[PDB]
């Protein structure tokens, strides 16, 4: 049943086997070799079967560094895909891509191991729940309400605020629901991952949480399969235990790039901007499993890196079809000091219908999006002609749009090191009441600077009093 | 021999030795029981595209030719049900007892087998039915950026076919299982499932199924056309269908062209969309109309697949991300959208009022380039600006709110003849509903006459009956 | 068996037959004495990257296995010396008798092997130490157009580390030999060579050495961290490191992606920058800070390689070519520059005054860009437009002039609380020099308290001691 290494090309390794004893696709293989003399190095490596080539040969992707491999090394077949522990024994533990523990706590000893590749729920198992998840974040709770059991996607370039926004959502939602939580950290920073683990270990929240990481510095085999390890652990709580769970992923773009790095070495023809021909199929294998069924529910918050600030790129472009809510972060807002920097004209959700939200909520959100679009359509005219040449209506529309764009700003609890302010939580009632009061012109005699970094409208009014 | 064996296996593609007498496009069966299409015939191998889970197929497995072309079940029995790209049920309501089967690949009706399209396909949408008309055998494209209202126009159009003899086929290509289920509950909520067939290739399904889906939905629509009935076919997104074909062609090693797509891609959509037609009286007078949808990246209408399908269709509806956030809710670019069949598709009453609306909007588009200043514009220019702003408002309509053709005529007539001109711009939307409730509640004879004659010519009463409403409301 | 024979040679790449027992990443020796890395292992041949002058290598030459993964010498012996990317000396001061060797490729420390960063690495620059704090273990990017002062900020940092036990490494990648000599003499003039190591791979050296340079410098810095000491590493330009990898990858015929760079280009920089960390107390508490540098064409911060490295680091310092010609130094654009570790690494006295300053200096840019004239705005807007001008003056600072943390706290406390609002804008710089000399010459009790306590307890003495200077014929 055993085989031998024939070629090594970076992350890709080719293996040849005996007559008719070939392993299936997605099947795991093992390399365990001890140095025979001082010119060799000890190796412990796992390979995943990618395709059949002919001449009893198979092409594979390595899960760790291929340094030290030699042509002719013996390889063993495990008979099944990468299998990871599942169950309540996995709560409060940190894991590697292969489901082995990162923490110094000891062996997990779980009762069952599940394969990383499973078919998604059929059309008859789907759910159609229309329930609003309140986040306490003034921009999302108004313009892009989060559906329970749906997918919410955070799109942004480098350093716009995706991680600061994910961590504020983790803090606010996991506080009151007390359900099981999972965080994957596919492209999560080891420094941030350490800051998260310490807070969860001291606050006790870790006892209900599963963690899988898979750092930036890892080879593409790990960056490609790590999102599926966290998802396979979150699926057990939905399928076999019937619970409602939160699944956080700091970067699904890294999962796409890891497939791109692999594709040239596999022998495939490239597509647009050098990507793999299979890009939409691979994103759907991950995203179709993240759904709520008649047994239980999976709600997910995901961050998507946008390379070179271009949303037309194949990876971000392919992802939009799968999300129930989409939040886009703009550098123009970040460079102007307005945080969380969410773009009001490109952010949307499935739930923003007159049949799912109140008449007062629908009307306020409509009036906000419209006044900001009218202000966007005038920044050229205000540049070519003096502001004293604009009509009274346009003059008021500019002042109201100016107040609104900064009243959308809020100091987060997870950002006290950057904002220099305590941090605030705002209920939906005060968000709607707040924007309605500005839109209706009751606050025309208040400076724009009073609306920046305040949680609620009553605060803006005392912030105006603190300045004669 | 007719037995082949597998020599390579990848992402839904396999290659085999043997199969010397296989024909181009034939179905082939693997030893695991799964099926695939023989697409490329080489000197020493056959390129097979798999129609199911490929992970069970290995090098050295036996593969056999079936001697059969790909076919799907058809008939009245598919109405009010949900099926996959091969016609198999997925709604959980049991088996389908269809009596006939039709190949998904058939030739379109010839030049002499057709007749000119002269009857309307009401969408119930005031911007489409007045300015971008659809006839009962025409191909119209819905095109624009993501989240602009593309499916809403197709679904509102399917819901309006209740009191009309049209079978509706909705084909979902590369959609999430969750959005398919959400659309199916909306169709049941409005009762559209009493005459609707749903075909769905999900994003999780192999590229071969997302490729077969539009052709299967077309074969089901053709059955009704061949028997003298009317049918409507919607393709939720042809952009994902092109991407699915790009995937198979690149994995089969066919040489790429423009925007990485295969040269064969124009023939892919033209061989599909030319099957929608109105037949001659010798053939039975039956009809099939199509509503394909395309998504543009950041407004690029000049891209390969968009320009390719824009050249195939008989008209295009353009949706703007700009109009949508500005409060023009259906979000249609009336100064760019076009239908060749316009006039011939509409009824005599609708055409008359469409005309004045067209001149008013064209003039307003000419004036708005320099409408930035209005306190300086001549009072005459203001008349053009004011009329244009009001005609724009009449076109605004809430989702799932089709207006009946007699009412669309009655309101466009009022705006074009200046009867809505005197009403304030913000108050126009309120006045529209109030006037339509007034005309239906008392003296309903105006709405009854327009349904029967379809030609107006009775306006003296409509004018006098309108003055009684405007006197105090 | 451990000997092969060359079959093809080109612009720094070779192919050889044999070498059956070679291992992926092993160093290999040519008959001429030059060395190369075995990258690709094929059915019948091995692909080699040459680490020196290839013009002496011919087809049919005998190549041999070294039996070692690519490694570099490390230890105390490298301090006060100049070496190439292979660790060999170029200062002319004799051989290096280092006792330990370390592979240049190693995995970064895990989530549990680390601890939070809290001890401040003072740079001596008022805009960085206030708005963009740096700590031991952080990774800060220095970014801007060519000819903007990026090397000056790195060299000013390697000098402010005078009375600390920090070990500095400077890695020159794709730089001119003349600029390397000017950096080494500047370090000797200020005495920084008593605690510095210089690694060089200049513009004329083969691209394979410009590829190994950051990894070799990282291995030398890790030695100090693995033993509980603190280290710092500078990478003179990662933009040139990327161009060198693009050259090697295109010559191996790998298919390109965005801007012709290879798909592997993110893994290149992320595998190097994640090795900078602050270890846990069980591992020894040691640290390794990193200061990579990047060059923008025409200020295009949005380009592929720039945004790619910004996505890996803990913060960005952006330098403007436009402000630099307007007489402004260091010319840092605070509206774009920020740190992810910031606020936590900075001392408490500085947190008490710098906290709100970055967001204020970001909205300041909007107001000065939006205000069409000076005569039409209201009193509420005039009051905040003036404050940003005075703070911008306080933030200006000349070259080779480090200012200690205790002095930075007093002047920022004066500006952030409005004590400069009566002084004209052209006189603010005179105020800063006169005020700091006044406090040091007759109130050393304020600066000495901040030096020992690291926090502001009672401000009452500083408010009165400051007001006395104002009454005493201010500028
Ligand atoms: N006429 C309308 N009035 C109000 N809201 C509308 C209208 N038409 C569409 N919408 C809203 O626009 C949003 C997007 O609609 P829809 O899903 O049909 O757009 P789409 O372009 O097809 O999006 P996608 O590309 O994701 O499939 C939905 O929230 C829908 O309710
Ligand atoms: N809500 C916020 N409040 C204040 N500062 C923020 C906020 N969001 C982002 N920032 C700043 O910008 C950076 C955001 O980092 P991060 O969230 O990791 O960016 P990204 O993941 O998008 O690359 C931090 O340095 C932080 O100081
Ligand atoms: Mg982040
Ligand atoms: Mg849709």
């Amino acid at each position: 049943t055993r085989g031998r290494v024939i070629q090594v090309m970076g992350p890709v390794v080719d293996v040849k086997f005996e007559n008719g004893h070939l392993p299936a696709i997605y099947n795991a293989l093992k390399i365990q070799h001890k140095a025979r003399n001082e010119n060799e190095v000890d190796i412990d490596l796992t390979l995943e079967v990618a395709l059949h080539l002919g001449d009893d040969t198979v092409r594979t992707i390595a899960m760790a560094s291929t340094d030290g491999l030699i042509r002719g090394m013996e390889v063993i077949d495990t008979g099944a895909p990468i299998s990871v522990p599942v169950g309540p024994e996995t709560l409060g533990r940190m894991f590697d891509v292969l489901g082995e523990p990162i923490d110094e706590k000891g062996p997990v000893k779980a009762k069952k191991r599940w394969p990383i590749h499973r078919p998604p729920p059929s059309l008859s198992e789907q759910s159609t729940e229309d329930e609003i998840l309140e986040t306490g974040i003034k921009v999302i709770d108004l313009l892009a309400p989060i559906p329970k059991g749906g997918k919410i996607g955070l799109f942004g370039g480098a350093g716009v605020g995706k991680t600061v926004l994910i961590m504020e959502l983790i803090r606010n939602i996991a506080y009151e629901h007390k359900g099981f939580s999972v965080f994957a950290g596919v492209g999560e920073r080891s420094r941030e991952g350490n800051e998260l683990w310490l807070e969860m270990k001291e606050s006790g929240v870790l006892d209900n949480t599963v963690l899988v990481f898979g750092q930036m510095n890892e080879p593409p085999g790990a960056r490609f399969r790590v999102a599926l390890t966290g998802l396979t652990m979150a699926e057990y709580f939905r399928d076999e235990e019937g619970k409602d769970v939160l699944l956080f992923i700091d970067n699904i773009f890294r999962f796409a790039q890891a497939g791109s790095e692999v594709s040239a070495l596999l022998g495939r023809m490239p597509s647009e901007v050098g990507y793999q021909p299979t890009l939409a199929t691979e994103m759907a294998e991950l995203q179709e499993r993240i759904t709520s069924t008649r047994r239980g529910s999976i709600t997910s918050v995901q961050a998507i890196y946008v390379p070179a600030d271009d949303l037309t790129d194949p990876a971000p472009a392919t992802t939009f079809a799968h999300l129930d809510a989409t939040i886009v972060l703009s550098r123009e807002l970040a460079e102007k000091g307005i945080y969380p920097a969410v773009d009001p004209l490109q952010s949307t959700s499935r739930i923003m219908d007159p049949r799912i939200v109140s008449e007062e909520h629908y009307e306020v959100a409509r009036r906000v999006r419209e006044i900001l679009q009218r202000y966007k359509d005038l920044q050229d005219i205000i540049a070519i002609l003096g502001m004293e040449e604009l009509s009274e209506e346009d003059k008021l529309i500019v002042q109201r749009a100016r107040k609104i764009q900064r009243f959308l700003s809020q100091p987060f609890h997870v950002a006290e090191h950057f904002t220099g302010r305590p941090g605030k939580y705002v209920p939906i009632e005060d968000t709607i009441r707040g924007f309605k009061e500005i839109l209706d012109g009751k606050l025309d005699d208040v400076p724009e600077q009073a609306f920046y970094m305040v949680g609620t409208i009553e605060e803006a009014v005392e912030k105006a009093k603190k300045m004669k | 021999s007719d037995v082949g064996t597998v020599i390579q296996v990848g992402d839904g593609i396999a290659r085999a030795h043997g199969l010397d007498n296989v024909m181009s496009g034939e179905l082939v069966e693997f030893a695991n029981g799964v099926m695939g299409m023989a697409l490329n015939l080489e000197e020493n191998n056959v390129g097979i595209v798999i129609l199911g889970p490929y992970t069970g197929i290995k090098e050295g497995d036996e593969v056999r030719r079936t001697g059969r072309i790909m076919e799907v079940p058809v008939g009245e029995e598919l109405i009010g049900r949900v099926v996959n790209a091969l016609g198999q049920p997925i709604d959980g309501k049991g088996p389908i007892n269809a009596k006939e089967f039709r190949p998904v690949e058939r030739k379109a009706p010839g030049v002499v087998d057709r007749q000119p399209v002269k009857e309307p396909l009401q969408t119930g949408i005031k911007a489409i039915d007045a300015m971008i008309p659809i006839g009962r055998g025409q191909r119209e494209l819905i095109i624009g950026d993501r989240q602009t209202g593309k499916t809403a126009i197709a679904i509102d159009t399917i819901i309006n076919q209740k009191g009309q003899d049209v079978i509706c086929i909705y084909v979902a290509i590369g959609q999430k299982q969750s959005t398919v289920a959400q659309v199916v509950k909306t169709l049941e909520e409005h009762g559209a499932m009493e005459y609707t067939i749903v075909v769905a290739a999900t994003a999780s399904d192999p590229a071969a199924l997302q490729y077969i889906a539009p052709y299967a939905g077309c074969a089901m629509g053709e059955y009704f056309r061949d028997k003298g009935k009317h049918a409507l076919v919607v393709y939720d997104d042809l952009s994902k269908h092109a991407v699915a074909y790009r995937q198979i062609s690149l994995l089969l090693r066919r040489p790429p062209g423009r925007e990485a797509y295969p040269g064969d891609v124009f023939y892919l959509h033209s061989r599909l969309l030319e099957r929608a037609a109105k037949l001659s009286d010798e053939k039975g007078g039956g009809s099939l109309t199509a509503l394909p949808i395309i998504e543009t990246q950041a407004g690029d209408v000049s891209a390969y697949i968009p320009t390719n399908v824009i050249s195939i269709t008989d008209g295009q509806i353009y949706l703007e991300s700009d109009l949508f956030y500005s409060g023009i809710r259906p979000a249609i670019n009336v100064g760019l959208s076009v239908s060749r069949v316009g006039g011939a598709a509409q009824i005599k009453a609708m055409k008359q009022v469409a005309g004045k609306l067209r001149l008013d909007l064209a003039q307003y588009r000419e004036l708005q380039a320099f409408a930035q200043f209005a306190s300086d514009l001549d009072e005459a220019t203001r008349a053009q600006l004011e009329r244009g702003q009001r005609m724009t408002e009449i076109l605004k309509q809430p989702q799932y709110s089709p207006m009946p053709v007699e009412k669309q005529v009655v309101i466009i007539y009022a705006g074009t003849n200046g009867y809505l001109d005197d009403i304030p711009v913000e108050k126009v939307k309120e006045f529209e509903d109030g006037f339509l409730e007034y005309i239906e509640s008392k003296h309903p004879d105006i709405l009854e006459e327009i349904r029967e004659k379809k030609a107006l010519d009775d306006e003296l009463e409509e004018k006098l009956k309108k003055a009684i409403k405007e006197f105090k409301a």
